[PDB]
């Protein structure tokens, strides 16, 4: 009969699909930041 | 559209998806390829489960996501 | 005619380029002096992000100008 753990596997699924998002939102902010900073010294300079 | 379906072995499902797809479309391109009916179907994404009456837009699913499959009852 | 492309990590590279030449070109150019693939390069000029399809005159870019490099995962 049933002996794996669905709640357990459904927690496991939450967390790494969250740090998986963590890391794909991490990826957009740091190269919008690279692109503010480019645009920055393109009319500051 | 390219996106990936984790599954608990480890099994790496692809499909291809238009933005405009409904999870619920998803789940119908799951059970034509893997044979597993929809109401069995949990899918993750970003923290949380997805609902089947949204599209993969509205959860910002883009090429070459990978989404969780975990299975109910 | 030479302008130059700067980097946030302070180096600056020069380029010969013609004004008919297209943004893909460009950064091709670049690709051969740094290595670094067409795709991930993003180009800044007077705050405006160039478009591969376009070329220098479409700009007004003229002789000397200074061109802002900053680089992405990939395109699309």
């Amino acid at each position: 009969g049933p002996l794996g753990s669905e709640e357990e596997q459904f927690a496991l699924a939450l967390k790494m699909s969250e740090q998986e998002a963590r890391e794909v939102n991490n990826q957009e902010e740091k190269e919008e930041e690279l692109l503010r900073k480019a645009i920055a010294e393109s009319l500051n300079s | 559209m390219q996106i990936f379906v984790k599954t608990l072995t480890g099994k790496t499902i692809t499909l291809e998806v238009e933005p405009s797809d409904t999870i619920e479309n998803v789940k119908a391109k799951i059970q034509d390829k893997e044979g597993i009916p929809p109401d069995q179907q949990r899918l993750i994404f970003a923290g949380k489960q997805l609902e089947d009456g949204r599209t993969l837009s509205d959860y910002n699913i883009q090429k070459e996501s990978t989404l969780h499959l975990v299975l109910r009852l």
